[PDB]
């Protein structure tokens, strides 16, 4: 199928017109960042030789 | 077959139609002993860094 980007949702903009939360939600999301991989060497000689 | 290593006791149950062994990188790591049909591990000779 084409994707679909988002549902639309149009706001109902005017000119005298607020929205003004009554509420929230205390949110906690995961970020997940790689800091550093395996640290591996290569003895040169012996991979290539032997 | 033929390399450097130390030979030292296995205790992989070979089947017995197989002589050698390898891991997931296709290196000879266990091998049957043609004289007497035991099974030796074949661990790498400590090389390191200085
Ligand atoms: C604020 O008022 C506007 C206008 O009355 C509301 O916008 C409409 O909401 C209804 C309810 O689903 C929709 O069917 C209309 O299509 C909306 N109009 C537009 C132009 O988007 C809006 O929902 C109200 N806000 C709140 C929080 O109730
Ligand atoms: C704001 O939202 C919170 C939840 O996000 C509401 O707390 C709930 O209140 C109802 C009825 O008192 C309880 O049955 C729920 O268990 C409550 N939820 C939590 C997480 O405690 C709170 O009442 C809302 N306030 C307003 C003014 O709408
Ligand atoms: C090989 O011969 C030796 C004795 O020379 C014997 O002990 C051993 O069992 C033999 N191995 C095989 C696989 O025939």
């Amino acid at each position: 199928y084409t994707m679909s980007l988002g549902a639309e949702n149009s706001v109902a903009y005017s000119n005298n017109s607020i929205a003004i939360p009554i509420n929230f939600t205390i949110s906690v999301t995961t970020e997940i960042l790689p800091v550093s991989m395996t640290k591996t060497s290569v003895d040169c000689t012996m991979y290539i030789c032997g | 077959l033929t390399g450097t290593g130390v030979l030292t006791e296995s205790n992989k149950k070979f089947l017995p139609f197989q002589q050698f062994g390898r891991d997931i990188d296709d290196t000879t790591d266990a091998v049957r002993d043609p004289q007497t049909l035991e099974i030796l591990d074949i661990t790498p000779c400590s090389f390191g860094g200085v």
